[PDB]
């Protein structure tokens, strides 16, 4: 394998474009790459454990790889309250040590191994343009993926449940019994407008829906594996695809792009799957509890909530939705779809209900609103919480931004690299990715537009 | 906090997430190594 | 709706609509003639509108233009707490004490005039004529309502000029600043008209349903306009307690 | 009345851009 | 011309408490007023006169010793809708 | 604190450790 | 052969004057739409109720706008993320009281402008290009979308997007810094650089390249009959150029390689703007610009004011008087 | 100037008494108060009900009045609305209450000794403490 | 309104359909390049 210019064609800057047709070394590439993913996992986890505060709420604390393990129902009690430490830790190490065999394998198959499989085994030699195999690939990977949804499945059926904050007397982690099967509901769920009221899959809003999807997912996934492996791409595939390593990355890049901007939207947007005695309240859920918070203060101070004109005629403390759900006021109108485990309570049938917000409110979620308003997800670059033009005293922002910031950041960038790789794919595949031919030049050839 | 047993490693442990970041820096570390051919 | 959930009339503009006696009978809620009965869940939806043009000739009849509204299901005065106080010669008293009882809603008129106006129930007091033994189709409240002005005190109009809060000149012309009557905003306080004829009650529960006539003026924008008079027709419901 | 000038002079731009598209020069081969 | 608030601030209103108009964090001013009591003397407004601000039923003795130690900073004048429309006594805007 | 010091000498052995890899590589002619 | 091949042919032709292609089959109705309700709307629709508190604002010219006052008003808050077609409002006046036109348009300008990126895409194909123009044409896309589609999704309301015009551009900058501190952002900082280097390489090349023109012309004609489109030689020298700017500077700093120039031109910009973008992108969610409030004390404590308090003070005039009917709670949480 | 003995000497008691805080006592305070109490009291505000803040005057008019060391340590222990009459120990952070607000479970007396006192003198270095929400 | 919600739905899911079975019908062969693939 050639390892510089003269050699290959490609320069230092583009080097790993050099391992395309080297299976070994690209193989090896990969497993050590899979080892920095693993031993990110284990040191940032092990990070997080050694920086965490047991009894300070975890969205205070820069966390977010612990919310992903106390949501899984690890470590953790009825609302959110940490029980023991070791969970996180036992998680860490064991990715931190799991690194290494990795590493290990992967600077062998990269630096000592045989630079091409091809020789070696049928069974992991593959040609990019042998759609068997590479199919076959695709294969035994899906079964792997399938069988790791239905891991989370087995961990919330059978080994103790996820945390489910819609649990009734308070959050906590739940062994779901009833997951849904039902495919109208599970793929309603894809169906469903990606607009405000439905959001898409966004909206998923009970562990039981969530665990279902996953026995589905586990299910369609193995039995695609399968399909794959014992089938070949059929003729229109073979004819609308382009068919190199190069268009599989870029295939492989778009799907990794529409990922990021959900997964973006999905920690922004979804508190049931992102507790939010984890991940701290959304941006909607702080809006919402600043609303109520006002609500309870004024009406505490006497005021009629219901009756109580704001300056601009819509009322102060509760008004109408367009299609006349009863919401709180004020700029909160637009997160009016919000739904919080501390908030149904108070809704009735026709929306927030005047009994109940007279009668039924609890010290529990005038805390939380408390709480949750308070930790808005604002705050600076430099972690000064708050609005932008709050002082500095308040180191807090929120993990929700974080991870939707970063993942809408490497999700735009991976759809720039899939119209990069996709691009090129094409042009190689057709010959003129490395400039045009000056004898035959297309345009020569062409009649002139006018 | 990492368990008592482990508090011993915490400066070693603060230190660890970095270390990817070394390893893209060490790609560029090589490759001046071998002149960027 | 009765056994509906919030997730099946969430979007769907059934929140925004007048529950309906189901039970289709003729009953009576019987009252002793110096008693009290609460009104739980009052709910007004209005369903017609009508806005009385204001001709350039001053003997020319007004009359009263159909309108479109521009705001959408946000127009239903719902979950009102009242109050029916029987006087010793039959009389039957309403008197809307607090709820959801308002709503700004805007129209439409024809030839482009947008007339918002604060729909509203607020203090109601109704009256039937003397002699009512029972609450029946013959029930008719007719009474006064207040009528707040549309925008409140706090209210900013484009060049900040506001009541209690804002500029009181045209500060964007510093030598003619204070040439502008629209420098003064005021809110008086504006009243109503509204009917209640009871159509139907369902004795078994205490239920009563009906349609309603109001008259009021419309936002008159801190005093910038004269306001226009508005009739408002639509169904109403309410629960006795006995 | 202005609304007749701004309506006017972009028309103009548009139409510029029809015509300028439309009818341009055509690039030849010399 | 004036506006009606203005006018108002003209007036008594503008140097004491005012037991008709002036909002709930106007009370504040006064030790052990706000919330309960100011709430209470809110809530039982209009008042005709300032003695008859001991006349609210279900008053204990201490808010009664509390309201007699400072009936010189109340003033009583008549209710003005701009102020109070709303429940703009117990909520202006101001925070 | 001692942790200041213990957290700058555990992070100039990981600093040094890669470069130290590729010089010895370099040095002794591996395959750089 | 067959009627669809023969359809096929004709949309992926080279030989039509304005391209079409599979994603001009989408791009043009779309921008069309747009183009339509964009145009009939900034010249003739009523006041939009933006803010969802019965406060219309005129947009349009026929209701008493000019062009630098003009927009297309964004939905109401009312709405929300709530999508509003002309079918879901009972009259197209309700439709036009809550900015119906804004969403719109925005949508068929969304899709057709990533229309337009594929079919740059499509047509370098066909004429056997290299593929990448539409990756630098995805900067301006990837702003656009920011601003029309990922900002009000982040803030949960299209009210929040860009009103589209001009003083409507103008008053989204301000609530932004007032809310965001874009300014003190290092993304925005790198769309300054990214615009500035911009003009500032443009304009150096230009004038590197027209200095050093080959003489091919008389003095009494411009300079430019001096190419000829479709000629074999180069009409500079860029050796020439590259002495001139390798003595401006030092000859290390100059480029001697006009591909490599060309790339680092292309580059610059559309780098800055992806960082812009996604900053802008990135304040949808809250993660603001740096806050260095009340950064230095004194020993006693005191805060002692930098030029960041300043700005901030500016940003707090900005906050407390932006829809100044639109709160009823002290903090602006979107 | 320097952090002085003059500007760390606070009001212990109503009946007259002052105690100084130690610069590692404030700097302790500020601490507490940056971690615990600025989510809510940032600047001496209060977001949740800005009519009861954390300002001099505000302090000094509470029932029974809190510009003092000992009535602040004993609003952290039990708190109460502004006119002493209702139970807010469910309701405001305390540490009579670590079930609740397990933040506060390891804060000793010494620590809400030291947060009263911050509490105290930070409105001395600062006129916009206890402002309005934007000012 | 319903009239244009199905006209609306007939037009762009004729225009999508025509982009997918558009990119679908060999569209890597309509190239002035190879077009064998
Ligand atoms: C391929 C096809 C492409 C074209 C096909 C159609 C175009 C779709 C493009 C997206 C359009 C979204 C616009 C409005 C988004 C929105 O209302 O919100 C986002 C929605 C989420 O919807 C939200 O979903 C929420 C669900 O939460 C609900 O349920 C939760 C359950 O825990 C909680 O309880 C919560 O409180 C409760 O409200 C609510 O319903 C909200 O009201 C609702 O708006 O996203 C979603 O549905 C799905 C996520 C879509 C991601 C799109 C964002 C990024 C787009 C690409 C960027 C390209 C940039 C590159 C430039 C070059
Ligand atoms: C995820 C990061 C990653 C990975 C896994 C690889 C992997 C690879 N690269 Mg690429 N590369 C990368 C990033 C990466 N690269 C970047 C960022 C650049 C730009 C600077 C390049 C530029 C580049 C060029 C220019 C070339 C490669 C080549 C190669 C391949 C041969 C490597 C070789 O012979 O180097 C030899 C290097 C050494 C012997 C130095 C030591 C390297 C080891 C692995 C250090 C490991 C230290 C680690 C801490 C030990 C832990 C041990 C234990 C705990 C497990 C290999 C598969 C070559 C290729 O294509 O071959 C055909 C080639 O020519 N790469
Ligand atoms: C998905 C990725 C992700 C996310 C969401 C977070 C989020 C967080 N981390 Mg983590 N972290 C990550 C990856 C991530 N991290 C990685 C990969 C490492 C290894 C270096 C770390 C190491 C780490 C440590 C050691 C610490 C954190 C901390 C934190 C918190 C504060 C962050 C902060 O102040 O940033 C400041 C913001 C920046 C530095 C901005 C970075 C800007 C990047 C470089 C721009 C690049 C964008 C784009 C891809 C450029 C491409 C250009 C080209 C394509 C054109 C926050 C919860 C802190 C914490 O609170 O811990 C408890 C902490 O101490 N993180
Ligand atoms: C994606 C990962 C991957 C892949 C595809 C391969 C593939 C290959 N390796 Mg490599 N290798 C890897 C990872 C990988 N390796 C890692 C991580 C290490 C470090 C321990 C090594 C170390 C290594 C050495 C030292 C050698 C190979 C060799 C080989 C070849 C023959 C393998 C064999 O004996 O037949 C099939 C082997 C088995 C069926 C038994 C092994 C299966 C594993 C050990 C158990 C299941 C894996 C895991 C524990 C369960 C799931 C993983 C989890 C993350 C979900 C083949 C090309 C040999 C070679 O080059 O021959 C010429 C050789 O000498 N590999
Ligand atoms: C990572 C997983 C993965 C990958 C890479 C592939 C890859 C492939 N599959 Mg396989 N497949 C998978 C999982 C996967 N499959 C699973 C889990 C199943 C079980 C259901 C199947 C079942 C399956 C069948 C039954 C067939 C394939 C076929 C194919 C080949 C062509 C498919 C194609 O053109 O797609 C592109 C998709 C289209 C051209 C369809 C047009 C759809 C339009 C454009 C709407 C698209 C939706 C919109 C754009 C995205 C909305 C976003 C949101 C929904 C996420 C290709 C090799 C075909 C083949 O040749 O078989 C060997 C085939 O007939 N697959
Ligand atoms: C899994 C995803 C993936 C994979 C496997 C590849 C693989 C490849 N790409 Mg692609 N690429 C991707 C994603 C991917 N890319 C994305 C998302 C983009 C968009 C940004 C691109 C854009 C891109 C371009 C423009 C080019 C490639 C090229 C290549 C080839 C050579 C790459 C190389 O040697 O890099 C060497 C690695 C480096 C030089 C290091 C890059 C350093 C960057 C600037 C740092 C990024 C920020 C990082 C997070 C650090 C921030 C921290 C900071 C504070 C220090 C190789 C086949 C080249 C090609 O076409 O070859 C055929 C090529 O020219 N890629
Ligand atoms: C190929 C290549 C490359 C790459 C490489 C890589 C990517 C690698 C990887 C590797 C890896 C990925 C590594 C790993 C490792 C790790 C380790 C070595 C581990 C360890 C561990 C430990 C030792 C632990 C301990 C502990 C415990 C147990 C508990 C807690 C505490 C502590 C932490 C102490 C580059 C770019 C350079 C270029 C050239 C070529
Ligand atoms: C788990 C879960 C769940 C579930 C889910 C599911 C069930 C899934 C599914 C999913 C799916 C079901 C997926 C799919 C996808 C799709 C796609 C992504 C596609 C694409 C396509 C393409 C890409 C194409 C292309 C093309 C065209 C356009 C035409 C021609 C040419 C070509 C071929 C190129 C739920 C939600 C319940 C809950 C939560 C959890
Ligand atoms: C979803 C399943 C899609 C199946 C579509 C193709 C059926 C497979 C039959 O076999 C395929 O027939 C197609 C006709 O379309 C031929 O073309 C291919 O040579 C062959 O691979
Ligand atoms: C005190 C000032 C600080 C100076 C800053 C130093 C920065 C310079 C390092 C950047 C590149 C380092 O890596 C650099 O790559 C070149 C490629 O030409 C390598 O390659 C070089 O090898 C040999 C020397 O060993 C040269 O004869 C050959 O001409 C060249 O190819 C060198 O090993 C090194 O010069
Ligand atoms: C195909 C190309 C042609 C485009 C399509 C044409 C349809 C657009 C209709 C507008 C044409 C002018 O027609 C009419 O103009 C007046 C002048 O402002 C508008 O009038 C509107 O504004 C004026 C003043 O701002 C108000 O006094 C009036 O109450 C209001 O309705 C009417 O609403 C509109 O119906
Ligand atoms: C050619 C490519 C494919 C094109 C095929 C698509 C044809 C269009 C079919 C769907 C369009 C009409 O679909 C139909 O619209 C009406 C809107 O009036 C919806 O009606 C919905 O809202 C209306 C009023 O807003 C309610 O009275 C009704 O209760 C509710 O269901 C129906 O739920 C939907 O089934
Ligand atoms: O809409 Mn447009 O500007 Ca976004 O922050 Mn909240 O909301 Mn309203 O206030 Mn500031
Ligand atoms: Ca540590
Ligand atoms: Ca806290
Ligand atoms: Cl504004
Ligand atoms: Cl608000």
């Amino acid at each position: 394998g050639g390892r510089d210019l003269p050699s290959t064609g490609f320069a230092w800057w583009s080097g790993n474009a050099r391992l395309i047709n080297l299976s070994g070394k690209l193989l090896g590439a990969h497993v050590a790459h899979a080892g920095l993913i693993v031993f990110w996992a284990g040191a940032m986890t092990l990070f997080e454990v050694a920086h965490f505060i047991p009894e300070k709420p975890m969205y205070e604390q820069g966390l977010i790889l612990l919310p992903h393990i106390a949501t899984l129902g690890w470590g953790v009690g009825p609302a959110g309250e940490v029980t023991d430490i070791f969970p996180f830790f036992v998680v860490g190490v064991l990715h931190l040590i799991s690194s290494a065999v990795l590493g290990l394998g992967g600077i062998y198959h990269a630096l000592r191994g045989p630079e091409v499989l091809e020789e070696y085994s049928s069974f992991f030699g593959y040609d990019w343009k042998d759609k068997n195999q590479m199919t076959n690939i695709i294969g035994y990977h899906l079964i792997l993926l399938g069988c790791g949804a239905l891991l989370l499945v087995f961990k919330a059926m059978f080994f103790g449940g996820v945390y489910d904050t819609w649990a009734p007397g308070g959050g906590d982690v739940r062994v779901i019994t009833n997951p849904t099967l039902n495919p109208a509901i599970i793929f309603g769920y894809l169906l469903k407008a990606p607009f405000g009221g439905e959001g898409w899959i966004i909206s998923v809003n009970n562990m039981e829906d969530i665990i279902g999807g996953h026995i589905w997912i586990g299910l369609i996934c193995i039995s695609g594996g399968i399909w794959h492996i014992l089938t070949k791409p059929f003729g229109w595939a073979r004819r609308a695809l382009i068919w190199s390593g190069e268009a599989y990355l870029s295939y492989s890049l778009g799907a990794l792009s529409l990922m990021g901007f959900i997964a973006s939207v999905f920690v922004w947007f979804n508190n049931t799957a992102y507790p939010s005695e984890f991940y701290g309240p959304t941006g909607m859920e702080a809006s919402q509890s600043q609303a109520f918070t006002f609500l309870v203060r004024d009406q505490r101070l006497g005021a009629n909530i219901a009756s109580a004109q704001g300056p601009t005629g819509l009322g102060k403390y509760l008004m109408r939705s367009p299609s006349g759900e009863i919401i709180f006021g004020g700029e909160t109108m637009r997160f009016w779809d919000f739904r919080g485990p501390w908030l149904e309570p108070l809704r009735g049938p026709n929306g927030l209900d005047l009994d109940k917000l007279r009668n039924d409110i609890q010290p529990w979620q005038v805390r939380r609103a408390a709480e949750y308003m308070t930790h808005a997800p604002l705050g600076s670059l430099n972690s000064v919480g708050g609005v932008i033009t709050d002082v500095n005293s308040f180191n807090y922002v929120s993990p929700r931004a974080w991870l939707a910031t970063s993942h809408f950041v490497l999700g735009f960038f991976f759809l720039v690299g899939h119209l990069w790789h996709a691009g090129r794919a094409r042009a190689a595949a057709a010959g003129f990715e490395k400039g045009i031919d000056r004898e035959t030049e297309p345009t020569l050839f062409m009649p002139d537009l006018d | 906090k990492l368990p008592e047993a482990y508090q011993i490693f915490d400066p070693l442990v603060d230190v660890l997430p970095v270390i990817p970041l070394f390893f893209l820096a060490l790609a560029f570390v090589w490759q001046a190594a071998v002149g960027f051919k | 709706k009765s056994q509906l959930t919030y997730d099946d009339i969430v979007n769907t503009g059934l929140a925004n609509v007048c529950p309906e006696i189901s039970s289709f009978t003729r009953g009576t809620i019987e009252v002793e003639p110096n008693t009290k009965y609460f009104v739980s869940d009052f709910c007004m939806e209005p369903q017609e509108y009508f806005v009385k043009e204001e001709p350039v000739n001053k003997r020319q009849k007004a009359e009263y233009v159909k309108g479109k509204v521009l705001t959408r299901q946000t127009t239903s005065l719902e979950q009102i707490r009242g109050s029916i106080a029987v006087g010793a010669d039959g009389t039957l008293t309403f008197k809307e004490k607090d709820g959801i009882d308002f709503q700004p809603i805007t129209v439409l008129l024809p030839g482009g005039e947008e007339v918002p106006f604060f729909f509203t129930v607020k203090n109601f007091t109704g009256t039937t004529e003397p002699g009512f033994t029972s609450i029946n189709s013959s029930t008719d409240f007719v009474g006064d309502f207040n009528v707040p002005s549309y925008r409140g005190a706090g209210f900013l109009d484009p060049k900040a000029r506001g009541l209690y809060t804002g500029y009181d000149n045209a500060v964007a012309l510093p030598s003619a600043a204070d040439k502008f009557r629209t420098n003064k905003k005021e809110t008086p306080l504006g009243k109503g008209t509204l009917s209640l004829q009871v159509t139907q009650v369902d004795g078994s529960t205490g239920e009563i349903a009906g349609i309603f006539e109001s008259e009021q003026p419309s936002d008159t924008d801190l005093g910038a306009k004269e306001p226009l008079d508005v009739k408002v027709r639509g169904i109403f419901y309410g629960r006795v307690d006995t | 009345m202005e609304s007749v000038a701004y309506i006017l002079v972009l028309t103009m731009a548009l139409a510029v851009l029809f015509f300028a598209i439309a009818f341009r020069e055509p690039p030849r081969i010399e | 011309e004036l506006n009606a608030v203005d006018a108002k601030l003209t007036t008594d209103f503008g140097q004491k408490i005012d037991l008709n108009n002036s909002d709930i964090r106007d009370f504040r001013g006064l030790r052990g007023f706000y919330p309960n009591l100011a709430s209470e003397i809110i809530k039982n407004a209009p008042y005709d006169t300032v003695e008859e601000v001991l006349d609210i039923p279900g008053l204990s003795e201490t808010q009664k010793s509390r309201l007699e130690a400072n009936l010189g900073s109340f003033t009583v004048t008549e209710p003005s809708i701009e102020l109070t429309s709303g429940d703009d006594r117990i909520n202006p805007g101001v925070y | 604190n001692l942790e200041p010091i213990f957290q700058l000498t555990f992070l100039g052995l990981i600093v040094l450790a890669g470069p130290a890899v590729v010089f010895v590589l370099a040095f002794r002619g591996g395959d750089l | 052969a067959s009627l669809w091949e023969q359809f096929c042919q004709w949309v992926t032709s080279t030989n039509n004057r304005i391209y079409v292609g599979w994603f001009g089959t989408l791009m043009i109705p779309t921008l069309l739409t747009a183009t339509t309700c964009f145009i009939i709307a900034f010249i003739a629709a009523p006041p939009v109720d933006i803010d969802g508190i019965r406060e219309p604002v005129a947009g349009s010219l026929l209701y008493g706008n000019n062009i630098i006052s003009g927009a297309v008003v964004p939905s109401s808050n009312a709405i929300g993320l709530h999508f509003y077609p002309i079918w879901e409002a009972a009259s197209l006046d309700e439709w036009l009281y809550n900015g119906g036109p804004y969403q719109l348009v925005v949508f068929h300008f969304l899709i057709g402008i990533f229309c337009y990126m594929g079919r740059q895409w499509e047509l370098s194909y066909r004429l056997g290009m290299r593929p990448w123009i539409c990756v630098a044409y995805s900067a301006p896309v990837s702003a656009a979308t920011a601003v029309f589609l990922i900002y009000p999704i982040g803030q949960g309301s299209f009210s929040d997007g860009m009103p589209l015009g001009i003083s409507g551009t103008f008053n989204f900058m301000i609530n932004f810094q007032a809310e965001h501190n874009i300014l003190m952002h290092p993304f925005h900082m790198l769309g300054v650089a990214g615009v500035f280097g911009g003009s500032l390489f443009s304009a150096m090349h230009g004038s590197l390249v027209t200095s050093s023109l080959v003489r091919e012309t008389t003095e009494v004609e411009s300079q430019n009959y001096g190419y000829k489109f479709g000629q074999e030689e180069e009409t500079y020298n860029i050796v020439a150029a590259h002495g001139y700017f390798g003595r401006l500077i030092f000859q290390y700093a100059s480029f001697n390689n006009s591909r490599s120039l060309h790339f680092f031109l292309g580059a610059w910009p559309v780098i800055g703007i992806w960082f812009t973008a996604m900053g802008v992108s990135t304040m949808a969610f809250n993660l603001n610009g740096f806050n260095f409030n009340q950064s230095i004390l004194d020993s006693q404590g005191r805060v002692i004011g930098t030029w960041a308090d300043v700005l901030n003070r500016a940003n707090i005039g900005f906050e407390v008087m932006h829809e100044r009917n639109a709160h009823n709670f002290p903090l602006d949480l979107a | 100037v320097e952090l002085t003995e003059s500007t760390r000497t606070i009001p212990l008691d109503e009946a007259g008494g002052t105690t100084t805080l130690t610069a590692r006592q404030f700097t302790n305070g500020q601490k507490i108060f940056v971690d615990t109490c600025t989510q809510c009291h940032l600047q001496g505000k209060t977001k949740t009900n800005n009519n009861v803040s954390l300002g001099l005057a505000d302090l000094a008019g509470a029932e029974p009045r809190r510009d003092n060391v000992l009535a602040l340590v004993e609003f952290l222990k039990n708190p109460k609305s502004y006119d002493g009459e209702d139970d807010y120990s469910e309701l405001h952070p305390n540490i009579s209450r670590p079930d609740i607000y397990p933040e506060m479970r390891n804060y000793t007396e010494d620590d809400i000794f030291d947060v009263a006192g911050y509490t105290l003198i930070a409105p001395k270095l600062d006129e916009r403490w206890g402002g309005t929400i934007y000012f | 309104m319903l009239t244009l919600k199905i006209a609306v739905y007939i037009v762009v899911g004729l225009f999508i359909s025509l982009f997918i079975f558009g990119f679908l019908s060999s569209d890597p062969t309509r190239n002035p390049g190879r077009k064998d693939f």
